[PDB]
């Protein structure tokens, strides 16, 4: 499989849409 | 996700006449969304697959 | 190890890219000492900017293609 | 657009007669001894006189020819002293044994014992400035090439001194010649830096690297031909460097791979000299030169095309910073201190980068071979870089008092750091405190745990790890870069990251520097002593004009002692006094950088390689378990390495024994000015003027004590002089003995 | 607060009134000197001990003197 | 790194609905 | 009352503190000929209005240090009050 | 002691008590002018002088107690022999208290 | 990443009075941060002052088991976790003094920042700060026991989950 | 008179004290090359 290191890169990169999804879903109103 | 946030900000927010311009969607979506993407996938098969 | 073949005027495209690009992009574009007459709204230093930038944009490209 | 005034100032000896002609208040004549010190203080301060920026700028540009003359006289002096009074021709035959020496001492009072035997039948002072590595790196073979260089320098020192007369007393420029900063940057980036490094790239290819390749073969010194015969007789540029018979046409048909013999990318150290490859420096300074000539065509001049700096800065503005960089052009094109703060904090920070990029990548033949040279080149430019950063902080505080304008600097990024200057300092005050406990207190923790007989509770390589993960990783990336992220290299950028041990004779040129727990603590001591120095200098810049204590501090001036004993006491509130307090921390910070260097390199880099490749270091490898306690910094560094500086009487290192004690004196002498105050010493002179009034030896110029600001300035100048000269005389006598 | 004593030797120079930054000092008419006014300190609860007023006085020795006394909030110069 | 299943699955099984439902219940019942 | 305009600046970290709630607070009023850029003794640059202005300051030292800065604008009309937290406004500058 | 009641730079110093900081930056400044401040400067000298009388006491007796009187009589005429043979050489047992 | 979008700003000043010494930044008034700080048990509406110190004591008494048990002197012995329990309980008591010492000294009134528009009304009386101090000792000791119970058998909870 | 300004410059404070202390130091140096080691008068 993939290495143990590469899983943590995928988790940190996944915070970038996780932050932007929180910005879009709150710009669309409450 | 950034593009949907960007196109809700007041001077980046599109006007009403931009949506009801139906002849310009059909030229861009048929040539670009359908045609270039079918051209690009033919480039993916021949170069790579 | 790229000797001058007859078809190494890639830079002639690259120069032709530049003043086709940068004609619509200069702020001033007609300072003094013009090349009278010559097509395109250029003075002489503005046109030898684009042919100098294309001669630099083209040297990295030919060496990129090895 | 060159417009030049015709004869503004008449050349005469009129103003040499009366002293202090420049200021109207100071020219009326002396009344006390305060006038004597204000003449030498307000001397080169050309800004205090008028408001005419045209008149001040002509004095500034002409005096800059004065400093160029004294550097050239100095530099051609070092070549001339190295021509007559040196062993340069005996050093070239055996750099592994002959010590670099100049400065033969006159034999008068027994100081002929300073002329010790350096090798080669020559008696003199073993130099450490490394000029023999430079001259070999230039390709000088015999003495006559040093004479014509030094005589050529004395002519070039005379043209700078003549033009300083000419461009001030005869033909002086107008104001608008100076404010062509777009036209200045185009000439200075292209012709000075780009064409200077293109011409020097022509000097390695045609001249230097042919000679340094014949030196590495071990041919001879005299039998190597003259370097103008390499240009004439082209058959000797084809025995070596075989990619030369193709001539000039592969440059213009873009067949640049033909030149692969003498513009290489070897990427490492030469195994013969322990220096960089001369062909790599040739392809360096050529590739440096192309980038500068391109990038100097950027700013707009008389021909329309080009960027405008007033239009670059005013576009870069954001949501956080309001008007952004709008208004910083008028600060940098009117004020001279805003230029002087910028060109000095970034040239002083550049000089420290030069020191780090020269110990790991030694750029000269037999530089890493001589440990006595490489230690002193680092520690020299460290201090030179550190004074200039404090100077950039000084002349930025002077900008805020005199040259700051509210109308121009409205709501720009200079204005927005004065609104939140309490948030800047108090968040910086926290980090200086946070780094104080969690870096220095881990030494006090380790002092106590070893003293309490608890070695298992220490922050060491054995007991409690503090391994520098984020710097052990970057070394592993720069080790694996040949073949990977830079495939064209062969070895790394230096051997300080990885690679192997490169021995030159017996002595190590460079070994992989392994970072550990002791290296974690001392790199976070460095961040501590630098953030505190920033805290003092930036507080003198942000609070230069006012504070909550003094709402009108800019009304008083840049350099004033206090505002009286009230408000609890307001002494040392000025912007001058924060430059005064930062000079100590600069002294504190840079003294540990040069102590980290001088003991990591001796314990973990430098030493002698045996036959089987075993590396026997200088201090036996004791930085690991001793640079974690303050007892270990005292025992194994200050006490143990001073056994060569104080035992050096009756030998050639006697002057370093005298400068070691003599600098402990001047350091201790400075405390009389720092601790005491002015008002004591004025009272004491009143009782000495009495005994001078009694016998009718009363001076007409009244004696006064030194002023409050001057008593601080004398006390820091005598402090920095004796503290650095202690280390100057300690580094030399230790490393001119074990090297 | 502090204590501002003004002796009878000043000349009405008005250099001390134009230098005290909390405006403690003011001129009152007084038939003694040539300028026919003496400095007076009616607001010494505002004095911050700056001694700008002693620095600006011409007369030798100083006609004005600030005696540093008990330090309240107004004389410590605290904005908090 | 198969131990991340032991820390993402109970968070999404337990912590994610508890944090969501306790937000939504206090949001729909909010004058 | 006081009834003055407030100058144009984006706020400072100097400003006013807890003393303005607790012990006292000062305030300086001046009638300006025009709108221009001056300096705050709290820190930074600002922009006065035309006509009567108002700046709530922390100490009396600030308003007289500011009034000297206003003197080079041909503004010699500045009057500092002492605003106690009980609402007691005391005219202190000038004496008359 | 003698200038405690005033002098030329500052008369009537008796009106300000014994310990007061200064009289401002005026008259060139008066930092460390008070009679307390001349107590203050002297205790640097008093600690210094008793250093000299106890560095010299201690090193003359380290030759008597060890039987080496020749080390002091040769080396105490020049200031390196104080620095080397007393400060440097004797602090080797001390600093190795924990290693 | 254009916000409103080429325009406008975020450092509008605190309460629209620029002459107050405070500003509204994205660390001050970003409504995820303002919602967080207002709902810590020091600041949450609808809490007894005994109820406020009960959660604050359980939180601060919880993690202070940590650095004593894993960095203290007994961290290799059989009592490695009991040494962290007595150190954590022994230092909540030093904090229970400092709360009672602060409370009995006629303490000043609590501030009102920009992320928190009111002090929670129980922090202006000597009796109010004393209930906060009595709760902190109860919750601080109990919060260190439950940290002692979990970490002393880490293999058991992982097997039982 | 341009020449009077050179006499008036050679007799300022640092210029006269540089020349006079150079003549003073040169006398002590050239006395010590020829007659060195004079600890005391030989009588
Ligand atoms: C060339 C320029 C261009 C391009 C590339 C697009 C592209 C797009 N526009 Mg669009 N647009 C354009 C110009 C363009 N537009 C202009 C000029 C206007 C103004 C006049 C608009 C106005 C406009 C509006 C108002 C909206 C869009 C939307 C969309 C999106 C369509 C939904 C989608 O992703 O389907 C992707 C579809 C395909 C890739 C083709 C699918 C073809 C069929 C269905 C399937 C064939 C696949 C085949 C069987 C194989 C699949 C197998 C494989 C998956 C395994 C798409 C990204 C919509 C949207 O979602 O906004 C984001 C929308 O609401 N556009
Ligand atoms: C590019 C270099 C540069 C330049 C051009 C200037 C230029 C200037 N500086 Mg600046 N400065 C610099 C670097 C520079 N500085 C650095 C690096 C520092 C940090 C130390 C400072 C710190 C500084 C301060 C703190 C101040 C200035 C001031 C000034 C102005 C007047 C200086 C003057 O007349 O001195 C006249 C010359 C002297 C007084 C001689 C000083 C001699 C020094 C102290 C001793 C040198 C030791 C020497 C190496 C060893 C000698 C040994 C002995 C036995 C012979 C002038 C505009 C002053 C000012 O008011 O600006 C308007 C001021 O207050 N500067
Ligand atoms: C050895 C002398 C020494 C020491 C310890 C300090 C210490 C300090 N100086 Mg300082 N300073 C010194 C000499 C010294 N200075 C000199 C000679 C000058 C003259 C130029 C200055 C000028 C100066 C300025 C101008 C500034 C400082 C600042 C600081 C502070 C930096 C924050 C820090 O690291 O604190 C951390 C504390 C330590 C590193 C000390 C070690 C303490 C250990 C770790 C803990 C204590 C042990 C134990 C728990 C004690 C309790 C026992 C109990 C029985 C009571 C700190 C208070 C700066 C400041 O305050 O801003 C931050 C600042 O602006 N100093
Ligand atoms: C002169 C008085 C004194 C005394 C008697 C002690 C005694 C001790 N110190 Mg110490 N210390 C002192 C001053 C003193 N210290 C000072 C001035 C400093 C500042 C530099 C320190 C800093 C210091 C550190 C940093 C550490 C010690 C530690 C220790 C313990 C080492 C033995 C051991 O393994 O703990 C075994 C015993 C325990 C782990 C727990 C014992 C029970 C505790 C002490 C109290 C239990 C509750 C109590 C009864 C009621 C509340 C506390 C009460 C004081 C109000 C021992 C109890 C170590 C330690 O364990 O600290 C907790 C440690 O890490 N000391
Ligand atoms: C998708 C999420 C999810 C996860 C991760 C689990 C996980 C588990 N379930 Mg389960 N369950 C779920 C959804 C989930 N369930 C749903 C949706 C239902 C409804 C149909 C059930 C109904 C269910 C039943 C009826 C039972 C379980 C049981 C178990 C445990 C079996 C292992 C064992 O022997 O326990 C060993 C471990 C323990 C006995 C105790 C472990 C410690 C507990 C979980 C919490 C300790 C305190 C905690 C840290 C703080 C408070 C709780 C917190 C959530 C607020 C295991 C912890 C069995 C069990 O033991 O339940 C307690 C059991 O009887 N589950
Ligand atoms: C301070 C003044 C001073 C005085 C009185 C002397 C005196 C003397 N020098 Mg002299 N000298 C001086 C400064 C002085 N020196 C300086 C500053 C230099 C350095 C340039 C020299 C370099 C010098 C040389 C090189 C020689 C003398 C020699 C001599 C002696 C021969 C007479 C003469 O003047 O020539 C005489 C004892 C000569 C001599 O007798 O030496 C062998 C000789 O050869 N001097
Ligand atoms: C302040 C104390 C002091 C004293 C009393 C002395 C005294 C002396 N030193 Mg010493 N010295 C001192 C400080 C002192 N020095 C310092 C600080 C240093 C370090 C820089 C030295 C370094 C030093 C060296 C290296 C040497 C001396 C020498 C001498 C001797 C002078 C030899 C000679 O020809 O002069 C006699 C000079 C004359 C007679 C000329 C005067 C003629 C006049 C003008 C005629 C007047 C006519 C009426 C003399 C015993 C030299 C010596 O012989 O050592 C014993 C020697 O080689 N000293
Ligand atoms: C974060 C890096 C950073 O530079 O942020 C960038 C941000 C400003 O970004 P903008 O893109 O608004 O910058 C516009 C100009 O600064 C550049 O033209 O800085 C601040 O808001 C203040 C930084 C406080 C820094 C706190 C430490
Ligand atoms: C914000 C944030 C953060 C932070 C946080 C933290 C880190 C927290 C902490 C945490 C903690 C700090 C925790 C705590 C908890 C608590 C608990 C868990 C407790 C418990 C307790 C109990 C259970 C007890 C009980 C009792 C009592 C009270 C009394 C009696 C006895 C008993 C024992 C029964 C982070 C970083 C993430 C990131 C970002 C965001
Ligand atoms: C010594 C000292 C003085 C007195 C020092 C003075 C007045 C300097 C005098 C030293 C020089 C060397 C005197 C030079 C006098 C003549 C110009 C030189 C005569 C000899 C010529 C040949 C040069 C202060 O006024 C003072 C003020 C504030 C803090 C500390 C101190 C401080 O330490
Ligand atoms: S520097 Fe001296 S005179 Fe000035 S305030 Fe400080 S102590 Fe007083
Ligand atoms: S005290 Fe000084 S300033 Fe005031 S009137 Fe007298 S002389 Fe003038
Ligand atoms: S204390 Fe001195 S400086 Fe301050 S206001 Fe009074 S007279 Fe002026």
């Amino acid at each position: 499989s993939i290495s143990d290191t590469q899983v943590y890169i995928a988790l940190v990169v996944a915070l970038i849409p996780g932050l932007l999804a929180w910005r879009l879903a709150t710009e669309l109103y409450k | 996700l950034f593009a949907g946030w960007l196109h809700l900000q007041p001077k980046f927010r599109p006007s009403l006449a931009w949506f009801k311009s139906a002849e310009s969607r059909l030229n861009h979506h048929l040539a670009g969304l359908f045609g270039v993407s079918s051209l690009a996938w033919a480039g993916h098969l021949i170069h790579v697959a | 190890w790229s000797p001058t073949v007859g078809i190494i005027m890639v830079i002639a495209n690259v120069i032709a890219i530049t003043f086709g690009r940068q004609t619509i992009k200069y702020p001033s574009a007609e300072p003094a000492l013009p090349s009278a007459k010559f097509f395109g709204g250029f003075g002489a230093p503005a046109l030898l900017a684009t042919t100098a930038f294309g001669h630099i944009l083209g040297v990295g490209l030919v060496l990129g293609l090895h | 657009r060159v417009i030049v005034d015709k004869d503004p100032v008449p050349t005469s000896f009129e103003k040499w007669a009366q002293p202090g002609h420049f200021d109207r208040t100071l020219a009326r004549g002396p009344k006390t001894t305060t006038w004597i010190w204000n003449l030498h203080a307000l001397a080169h301060d050309f800004d205090t006189h008028t408001s005419d920026l045209e008149d001040i700028s002509r004095k500034i540009f002409a005096a800059h020819f004065g400093h160029l003359a004294v550097v050239t006289i100095w530099l051609s002096g070092m070549i001339f002293h190295g021509a007559k009074f040196s062993n340069y021709e005996a050093w070239l035959s055996d750099p592994l044994n002959v010590r670099p020496s100049a400065q033969v001492v006159w034999p008068i009072v027994g100081q002929d014992i300073l002329n010790g035997d350096v090798g080669g039948g020559f008696h003199g002072i073993q130099i450490t400035s490394g000029l023999f590595q430079v001259w070999r790196g230039w390709g000088i073979t015999n003495s006559f090439q040093l004479y014509c260089t030094a005589i050529g320098g004395l002519v070039l020192a005379g043209l700078f001194l003549f033009a300083g007369w000419f461009h001030y007393h005869k033909r002086a420029p107008k104001l608008e010649w100076f404010q062509n900063v777009e036209s200045m940057l185009n000439h200075h980036l292209q012709v000075l830096l780009g064409c200077g490094s293109l011409g020097w790239a022509g000097h390695l290819i045609h001249v230097s690297a042919p000679i340094n390749k014949l030196m590495d073969a071990g041919v001879a010194v005299k039998d190597i031909p003259l370097p103008h015969e390499f240009i004439l007789n082209k058959s000797l540029l084809i025995d070596l460097f075989p990619g030369f018979a193709a001539g000039l046409t592969p440059f213009f048909t873009l067949n640049w791979g033909q030149y692969a013999d003498f513009l290489t990318f070897k990427g490492g150290l030469n195994p013969v000299t322990g220096g960089l490859w001369m062909t790599d420096i040739a392809h360096h300074h050529l590739a440096i030169a192309v980038v500068f000539i391109i990038a100097g065509h950027q700013y707009r001049t008389n021909w329309g095309i080009g960027h405008s700096i007033k239009e670059i800065l005013e576009n870069h503005k954001g949501p956080f910073t309001g008007e952004g960089h709008k208004g910083l052009y008028e600060n940098l094109t009117t004020s001279w201190h805003a230029q002087l703060a910028t060109n000095l904090a970034f040239l002083g920070s550049l000089t420290i980068i030069i020191a780090h990029h020269m110990y790991a990548m030694p750029p000269y033949p037999y530089l890493a071979t001589d440990y006595a040279t490489q230690l002193c080149i680092f520690t020299h430019h460290i201090w030179i870089g550190g004074f200039l950063i404090v100077g950039g902080a000084a002349h930025a505080a002077i900008f805020m008092v005199r040259d700051y304008d509210p109308v121009v600097n409205q709501n720009n990024v200079l204005d927005r750091v004065i609104r939140h200057r309490d948030a800047i300092i108090s968040h910086l005050n926290w980090v200086c405190i946070f780094l104080g406990f969690h870096s220095f207190g881990l030494y006090i923790h380790n002092d106590t745990m070893r003293a309490l007989g608890r070695p298992q509770d220490m922050f060491s390589d054995t007991a409690i790890q503090l391994q520098p993960v984020f710097a052990q990783w970057v070394q592993n990336l720069h080790t694996l870069a040949p073949g990977g992220t830079a495939p064209n290299a062969l070895e790394p950028v230096s051997y300080a990251f990885g690679g192997g041990v490169l021995a030159v004779g017996g002595k190590v040129a460079m070994m992989p520097i392994a970072l550990g727990t002791a290296d974690f603590l001392i790199h976070h001591i460095h961040a501590f002593t630098i953030h505190v120095t920033v805290l003092i200098l930036l507080k003198g810049v942000l609070f230069a004009r006012s504070s909550r204590l003094i709402p009108d501090k800019a009304n008083l001036g840049f350099r004033f002692p206090c505002d009286g004993p009230g408000r609890g006491g307001t002494c040392q509130v000025s912007g001058w006094d924060h430059v005064f307090l930062g000079l100590f921390w600069m002294y504190n910070s840079l003294s540990i950088v040069i102590f980290h260097f001088s003991w990591k390199m001796q314990s973990d880099v430098w030493g002698t390689v045996d036959a089987a490749g075993n590396v026997s270091h200088i201090t036996g490898g004791n930085f690991a378990q001793s640079a974690i306690t303050i007892n270990g910094w005292l025992r194994d560094f200050l006490w143990a390495q001073a056994s060569q500086v104080i035992n050096s009487y009756g030998s050639a290192l006697s002057a370093y024994g005298l400068m070691f004690l003599g600098a402990h004196f001047v350091w201790a002498f400075s405390l009389m000015f720092l601790f005491s105050g002015r008002g004591y010493w004025q009272e004491l002179i009143e009782s000495i003027v009495w005994a001078h009034n009694k016998l009718k030896v009363a001076p007409a110029i009244q004696p006064r004590a030194l002023s409050i600001t001057q008593g601080r300035a004398v006390g820091v100048a005598h402090y920095l002089l004796g503290g650095i000269a202690t280390t100057w005389a300690f580094f030399h006598a230790h490393i001119l003995s074990v090297g | 607060s502090h204590t501002v004593k003004i002796y009878d030797t000043c000349i009405g120079c008005t250099q001390c009134v134009r230098a005290c930054p909390t405006d403690v000092l003011e001129m009152v008419p007084w038939d003694g000197c040539k300028a026919a006014q003496v400095a007076s300190s009616p607001r010494t609860e505002d004095c911050v001990g700056c001694k700008r007023c002693e620095t600006a006085c011409p007369t030798d020795f100083l006609s004005i003197r600030v005696y540093l006394g008990a330090e309240t909030t107004r004389s410590m110069g605290l904005a908090y | 790194a198969s131990f991340l299943s032991s820390i993402f699955v109970p968070v999404i099984g337990w912590v994610v609905p508890i944090a969501t439902f306790s937000f939504l219940f206090l949001y729909i019942e909010r004058e | 009352t006081l009834s003055g305009k407030t100058p144009l600046f984006a706020g400072s970290t100097g400003g006013l503190l807890t003393k303005a709630v607790e012990e006292e607070k000062y305030a300086i009023t001046w009638t300006s000929p025009k709108a221009q850029v001056f300096e705050l003794p709290t820190g930074g640059a600002a922009t006065m209005h035309e006509g009567e202005n108002l700046l709530y300051i922390a100490r009396k030292e600030y308003g007289i240090a500011l009034g000297g800065q206003l003197r080079k604008f041909k503004i010699t009309n500045y009057k500092i009050y002492r605003i106690l937290p009980s609402g007691e406004t005391t005219f202190i500058h000038p004496a008359d | 002691a003698l200038d405690a009641r005033g002098s030329k730079l500052m008369p009537d110093k008796k009106d300000f008590g014994y310990a007061f900081p200064c009289d401002g930056p005026g008259r060139g400044g008066t930092c460390d002018i008070s009679a307390w401040d001349s107590f203050y400067l002297s205790l640097f000298w008093a600690l210094n002088t008793v250093g000299w009388v106890t560095f010299y006491w201690h090193w003359k007796h380290l030759g008597i107690w060890q039987g080496n009187v020749a080390q002091f009589n040769e080396n105490s005429t020049y200031l390196m022999g104080w620095f080397r043979d007393y400060l440097w050489a004797n602090s080797a047992q001390l600093i190795n208290g924990y290693n | 990443l254009p916000s409103d979008p080429r325009n406008r700003e975020v450092v509008f000043p605190a309460g629209r009075d620029p002459q107050w010494g405070n500003l509204e930044t994205p660390v001050n008034a970003s409504p995820l941060v303002k919602w967080f700080i207002n709902n810590l048990p020091a600041y949450r509406p609808g809490l007894t002052p005994f109820r406020r110190g009960l959660e604050v004591g359980m939180a601060h008494g919880y993690f202070l088991f940590g650095p004593f048990a894993k960095l203290g002197p007994l961290r290799d012995a059989a009592n490695a976790n009991l040494a962290g329990l007595l150190g954590a309980i022994g230092l909540v008591v030093l904090f229970t003094l400092a709360l009672s010492l602060y409370a009995n000294s006629n303490p000043p009134t609590a501030l009102a920042s920009v992320t928190v528009p009111n002090p929670p009304d129980a922090f202006q009386s000597k009796e109010g700060w004393n209930n906060f101090a009595s709760a902190f000792l109860i919750g601080g000791i109990g919060g260190a026991v439950v940290a002692y119970f979990l970490t002393s058998n880490l293999a058991l909870i992982q097997g039982l989950v | 008179d341009q020449s009077s300004y050179l006499i008036k410059f050679i007799s300022t404070a640092p210029v006269a004290a540089t020349i006079w202390l150079t003549i003073t130091a040169g006398i002590l140096i050239e006395f010590n090359r020829f007659f060195p080691d004079l600890l005391f008068h030989p009588l």
